[PDB]
RNA sequence: UCUGAGAGUUUGAUCCUGGCUCAGGAUUAACGCUGGCGGCAUGCCUAAUACAUGCAAGUCGAUCGAAAGUAGUAAUACUUUAGAGGCGAACGGGUGAGUAACACGUAUCCAAUCUACCUUAUAAUGGGGGAUAACUAGUUGAAAGACUAGCUAAUACCGCAUAAGAACUUUGGUUCGAAUCAAAGUUGAAAGGACCUGCAAGGGUUCGUUAUUUGAUGAGGGUGCGCCAUAUCAGCUAGUUGGUGGGGUAACGGCCUACCAAGGCAAUGACGUGUAGCUAUGCUGAGAAGUAGAAUAGCCACAAUGGGACUGAGACACGGCCCAUACUCCUACGGGAGGCAGCAGUAGGGAAUUUUUCACAAUGAGCGAAAGCUUGAUGGAGCAAUGCCGCGUGAACGAUGAAGGUCUUUAAGAUUGUAAAGUUCUUUUAUUUGGGAAGAAUGACUUUAGCAGGUAAUGGCUAGAGUUUGACUGUACCAUUUUGAAUAAGUGACGACUAACUAUGUGCCAGCAGUCGCGGUAAUACAUAGGUCGCAAGCGUUAUCCGGAUUU
């Protein structure tokens, strides 16, 4: 969340150790605000698969939208 | 924390040059030892070289120092340090639940240890008695229970005889407890106990009777024991003196020195034993100032009342505040309601300033003292509450500091710092009241004794690092005159707006005590009304200034005489432009009077100085056409000018030892003499 | 001010006093190999450096190129 | 001023009748030129372009009632969307919450149309107005709430209200539709908001 | 083309040359006057100066011995690790002193460069030996601290086994300062803790490490392009300039050196000089261009100044270490100490630049199977109309408008003014009622269906089902919830530029004023009463960039 109050608007990015939210960012994840369950978000099953192969996994709050694609349904196989 | 029954206060209950704060100080050193820091080498003994005791005074100030002693919490609050004066003392006395009366055996002629103990004396709270000044070249132990009821006569039962009494004390011998004398100078560890031998069984016997027969009254169980002869048991004795203490029927006259530093261990033993938990203290009352003025009580309970008796400047980590707990908890970490200015405050951190120390803290239990680091609105009297318990906002218990100083006023940096030092100097006294002069843009400093006013300046310079140049006290100086002739007003144009002509005949009336008066003689159409009501303009304005240097001019008449009459013009304007000429030339020449207060003394002095102040007022020129009786003081009904009134306080006092004291009443103001008068007509 | 910082700094101390010993030992077993210039010495010194590659306190480059620049005299004998 | 206290001045002064005969009306005194001891043909040079706009501005503004602030916001968001300046902002400015409520014939006056909207009874996309700055659109329903259905002046001026070719009102239950713009034919005539167009240099 | 204002300034008058001013958005604002709310966002440009106070990344036994006690006789079920050891510690935030350059914008050389967890997964967790803290004892000690003496565990220190792959020697092959492969030499990976089944092995099961290996992650040197001033600064530069060899940070690089050397930049003004943090983002105008890169996203720089080393993958490390320099507390004068250019906040200049701020609720990292913790990052909130935003200080009928200001000065009248007397009606902001949040309703934790190496064993991916989570907020929005016209007004000036002016004093005096310029034998520019317009809970003021001045 960010912006203005009881608006809040939630802007997900990448890390790998260390960088904030909204920062340097490895590729912007999307947009989901706290209050709205339904994600306008960069996320289209393939740059999930382009973070978790490339390393640097993002933010751990945008894991159940990850996990609404399945995107862990196959990437904990293809690791495996 | 310790338990409630342990958290009792103590104020030091005395005044300087009987050696207060050497006293103070050996206190505070004695009961906050503490040798991981190093400290007991550093403030190992506490004596004087006296030349000066202001520095005494001021830098062994302690304002809340609080400490804990095996068996309690001790919080030594040596406020007072000015001679003779109700606030520090007063909050002193309200924060402690017992009193420690710092009394003097070499010099027994210090005046001003009877209001002290008055004040003391008007909430039964337990008192001990202890004298340090026998270890001079004068002193004695008959001396002290002899000023003990000389100046008081309160009965100062000798529970402890004195070995060594004129410069050689070192040793007590107690009734409760057994004889003991001090192998250590100055820093003080040990009471070295001895028991009672043959060579003093009857001489330890005979004040042992001496207290039983007081004892034997109360609980006449003892006088029956008495009848057959058995000794009243030490701890009936000790319950006795506690109740003789909390209710001030007898109290026991210990014995110390403070230069060569001994008779302290004893001391706080007697405090432990007679002044005891802030339940079986006699509570102090509170008057609310929010509607609740009645009497309630300070036992320890759940409701919570705060009241910064105390506040101090610091730039960096906020204003130290220092609070005294009544009654409950104080919550910190949110918004803290003062019920004073009746909103809630938004604070950060809370603290106490200990001895030695600035602990960051949030809660001290009633009782105790605390302090908030922060806090920048506070008042001495407020109070701060949580559960919202009554109010108890305290200001009629403290007195003004009476005898004024002029304040003269120069540039604008030093008059704007002056304005917030003495706003926050009203909130380290809730009666420090000062006054402003007509003839002054600035304050006028008040004071009473020599002492008093240094601290006052201290306490401007110090922590608020300001100071001033303290003029000669000054008067309004009102305005009257006598009898002043006729003037004329005249304007004449053609050029201009338009042409405006006016011509007008004024007289200007004296009078002692009746204000502005008209007095009309304009009969015959001489001025139409269309220039009457212009003239009048002119006269109420001329009592608003005087022509020396602005004083008032009050209880003067003012007179129209006549006017003029004009068919082409000469209009109204003009004829008030004429008239209001006419009233200041006439206010001008009319070599005016000035108004001072000469105010009938109440002169209450003791029969000690009752000659000195006759022939003091006598010196002054005073009425004195006669002296009425009182206990042991005389009032002499005499009038002294306020030009001589200019440190009469303090000439008194320097001519009486201070005990010579003075009661002003303000009198209606009277026409200043022929000296007083001309040097301001001008 | 933080705890793990100081507690960083112990093991980081420690580990200061091994990775001196560790270094001398590397430095000391490539001076052996620059004196007595041999393949058993560039061996003992590939163990070495792999060791010390293989423990993660500086990168594997360095321990090439000081091999490297080993076996370069090692070819100049 | 957003407000006013004496409207028939404004009307009277500005030469435009905000109501035709109900202020520019034979009430005692009626006036249509300038009032006072200036009423006075300025021979020093008051008359310019910039006068002329300034006049037109303060007609518009003053039949709106509405402050000069919410003047410009209406601007700054109408340059959002290209077009043109002078109709869309008249056609804008008419569209104003108090405007239309009074143009439903709701209110004798824009300052009592102004307070009754205020005072939260008027309702727009569901919405209780409780500060009347909604800018309508083409087919913005304004519902007059349960409150002001029983309100004798109020009540009084919605059976008597207005219909004009570009709006709609349904009087018997309290509610309106604004129809449509006023494009460019049901504008007042004596006002020209071409000239707060020209009065800006720094397009 | 989206788009572009004019007038006033000279000679009797005319014009010309040229210049200045107001006329515009806009505030880290401030400021007079007063003041409605909230939303909303702003909030030291100057001071990079010390920083007091709390705070600015904590988590770890599923790494270990014991410490340490609750119940237990103890073992132990149990609490974490003081300590050894792990990651993050460089995160975050801050200001921009200084830094004008590959830092930047962009494609890259990287043939020279690593990156811990992570990542494409091939290889491994074989086997030990002995310490070391913890523990114990003594010592110096007021404490600060402090040395000595021993014991022991591990994922702890130190070798080897295997070790694909791989580092790296010799030959062939291939290739635009080396890419690629064959033959072949040397050579080395530790370390296991914990849970269910199984006698064990083994299987499942969770951590910690191991190599190899596709990348990210942060950044390295160079890099064409552009990147402040600097001639009232013309010469500057001895690793200067480059070479062989050797050594070198992560590496190529005179990176540095032994040896060998005299050249390199430059009138398109070299060198020097001081400054600005650079891009996106910040305004004005059509445009030219100007205006900051404060703070910020990226990068970059200090993090009290200047060094050194260590760790870490990355530091020679704001909140690690040692030291020199500035400072400092206590003290028995023996001694020890650290940094808000972290948040605030303090001191100052200024007009002022916010809490000496709350929870990690949601979001980041870090780590722990996990419970989770901290963040002064974040999210809130305060805070000052601080800036923007909207709101209301009534309306209707009612007179020739009754009062009165100005005029008239008679004398109504008329301005204010339908303002009023008179009659009512309306209530966000005045005002109360309850519902009362969305936001957790996330990560994580737990039952399970499928899958599932095993499902002899517990667990994991998707999901059904639940767990639980507020900085706000009884806030937001609702309903005349109730009485009521009631709850809010100020500013400029009215001669023009550039809307708003009639009279009164005033003789170039008073005082006004951005330009013209206002007042010296009756003042609508002054001062005022007043009316007037522009506005408005903000009003006017200066501030600051461009255009209105092509009037560079």
């Amino acid at each position: 969340r960010m912006g203005r109050v009881h608006y809040p608007t939630y802007r997900i990015v990448a890390v790998d150790s260390r960088v904030k939210r909204d920062g340097k960012y490895i590729a912007l994840i999307g947009h989901l605000n706290p209050a709205l369950k339904e994600n306008k978000c960069k996320i289209d099953e393939a740059v999930a698969l382009e973070w978790l192969n490339k390393g640097a996994k993002p933010t751990d709050t945008v894991r159940s939208l990850f996990s609404q694609t399945g995107l862990w349904k196959k990437f904990v196989e293809s690791k495996k | 924390t310790v338990d409630l029954i342990n958290f009792r206060n103590f104020g030091i209950m005395a005044h300087i040059d009987a050696g207060k704060t050497t006293t103070s100080e050996r206190i505070l050193f004695h009961s906050g030892r503490i040798h991981k820091i190093g400290e007991t080498h550093d403030g190992e003994s506490v004596m004087d070289w006296m030349e000066q005791e202001k520095e005494r005074g001021i830098t062994i100030t302690s304002a809340a120092t609080s400490v804990s002693w095996k068996n309690c919490s001790l919080n030594l609050i040596d406020t007072p340090g000015h001679v003779d004066f109700t606030v520090e003392v007063e909050r002193s006395l309200r924060v402690l639940d017992g009193a420690i009366a710092v009394l003097d055996a070499q010099m027994g002629v210090e005046p001003q240890t009877e209001t002290v103990w008055r004040q003391a004396s008007r909430y039964e709270v337990p008192r001990i008695i202890f004298v340090n000044k026998m270890d001079k070249t004068g002193a004695n132990f008959e001396r002290s229970v002899q000023s003990i009821q000389q100046r008081l006569g309160v009965k100062a039962v000798p529970i402890q005889l004195p070995i060594g009494a004129e410069n050689d004390f070192n040793g007590i011998i107690d009734l409760i407890e057994e004889k003991v004398y001090f192998f250590d100078g100055g820093k003080e560890e040990k009471a070295e106990e001895k028991p009672i031998p043959d060579q003093f069984k009857d001489q330890v016997k005979q004040m042992r009777a001496h207290l039983v027969e007081e004892v034997a009254n109360f609980d006449d169980q003892l006088m029956a024991d008495y009848l057959e002869g058995k000794e009243i048991s030490i701890a009936d004795i000790k319950r006795c003196i506690r109740k003789g203490v909390i209710g001030c029927q007898f109290f026991p006259v210990l014995c110390g020195s403070a230069f060569k530093n001994k008779g302290i261990k004893l001391l706080l033993d007697a405090v432990v034993d007679f002044l005891p938990s802030p339940v079986d203290v006699p509570q102090a009352k509170a008057y609310g100032e929010d509607g609740n003025e009645v009497l309630i009580s300070a036992s320890d309970d759940a409701p919570f009342v705060g009241l910064a008796f105390k506040v101090a400047t610091d730039p960096f980590v906020g204003r130290l505040t220092f609070v005294r707990v009544y009654s409950g908890v104080l919550k910190s970490g949110s918004y803290v309601k003062n019920v004073r200015k009746n909103k809630k405050e938004r604070v950060s951190r809370l603290v106490k300033m200990h001895a030695q120390n600035r602990n960051e803290i949030e809660e001290i239990r009633a009782g105790d003292i605390c302090a908030i680091i922060g806090l920048k609105d506070t008042t001495t009297g407020e109070t701060l509450v949580d559960d919202k318990i009554d109010v108890q906002l305290e200001a009629m218990q403290f007195a003004q500091p009476v005898i004024s100083l002029a304040v003269e006023p120069k540039t604008k940096a030093d008059q704007e710092k002056m304005s917030i030092a003495l706003s926050k100097l009203a909130e380290e006294d809730p009666t420090f009241k000062t006054f402003t002069d007509p003839e002054t843009g600035q304050t006028i400093i008040a004071g009473m004794g020599e002492l008093h006013l240094d601290i006052l300046v201290d306490r401007m310079r110090r922590e608020f690092k300001v100071e001033v140049n303290v003029g000669a006290p000054q008067v309004s100086f009102r305005e009257t005159f006598n009898k002043e002739s006729e003037v004329e007003g005249k304007y004449i144009k053609q050029s201009g707006g338009r042409g405006q002509y006016g011509h007008v005949k004024i007289r200007f009336e004296p009078n002692k005590d009746k204000g502005f008066e008209f007095v009309d003689k304009i009969v015959g159409g001489r001025i139409p009304r269309e220039y009457i009501k212009p003239v009048q303009a002119g006269l109420e304005n001329a009592m608003a200034s005087g022509p020396l240097a602005g004083y008032p001019m009050i209880d003067i008449k003012a007179t129209l005489f006549d006017g003029s009459f004009h068919e082409v013009d000469s209009s109204e304007m003009a004829f008030k432009i004429a008239a209001s000429l006419a009233l200041k030339e006439a206010g001008k020449v009319c070599s005016p009077v000035l108004l001072e207060p000469i105010m009938a003394i109440e002169v209450t002095v003791p029969e000690q100085y009752f000659g000195d102040t006759m022939g003091d007022i006598s010196s002054r020129r005073g009425l004195i056409e006669g002296t009425e009786q009182r206990d042991n003081v005389q009032v002499i009904k005499a009038k002294v000018p306020l030009k001589e009134m200019f440190g009469y306080a303090t000439d008194l006092r320097s001519f009486s030892q201070g005990r010579g004291n003075y009661v002003m009443q303000f009198s209606h103001y009277a026409e200043t003499p022929k000296s007083v008068v001309n040097e301001i007509i001008a | 001010n933080i705890k793990s910082n100081e507690k960083r700094l112990r093991q980081n101390i420690k580990r200061n006093l091994n990775n001196k010993g560790q270094k001398t030992k590397l430095k000391t077993n490539v001076k052996n190999f620059h004196k007595e210039i041999n393949l058993d010495n560039l061996g003992n010194v590939y163990s070495q450096a792999d060791r010390l590659a293989r423990k993660g306190i500086i990168s594997t480059n360095r321990a090439r190129r000081l091999k490297s620049r080993n076996v370069a005299v090692l070819n100049k004998t | 001023m957003k407000y006013t206290g004496s409207i028939f001045k404004r009307s009277r002064r500005l030469g435009f009748s905000l109501l035709e005969n109900n202020k520019e009306f034979s009430k005692g005194k009626k006036r249509k030129t300038i009032p006072g001891q200036h009423g006075n043909r300025f021979r020093s040079s008051t008359m310019s372009g910039y006068a002329q706009q300034l006049q037109e501005k303060q007609r518009m503004q003053y039949m709106y009632g509405i402050t000069d602030k919410q003047f410009r916001r209406l601007f700054r968001l109408v340059l959002k969307q290209r077009g043109n300046l002078a109709v869309n902002l008249f056609r804008v400015l008419e569209s104003r919450l108090d405007n239309i409520v009074y143009r439903m014939g709701f209110a004798p006056t824009r300052r009592s149309a102004r307070q009754l909207v205020n005072h939260g009874h008027v309702l727009l996309n569901d919405r209780t107005v409780d500060t009347p700055s909604i800018i309508l659109n083409p087919g913005d329903k304004v519902r007059l709430k349960a409150k002001t259905i029983k309100i004798p002046i109020v009540k009084a001026a919605s059976e008597s209200g207005v219909v004009s070719p570009f709006v709609e009102t349904n009087n018997k239950t309290f509610e309106g539709t604004y129809v449509r713009f006023p494009e460019r034919s049901e504008l007042p005539a004596g006002i020209n908001e071409s000239y707060v167009v020209e009065w800006y240099k720094r397009l």
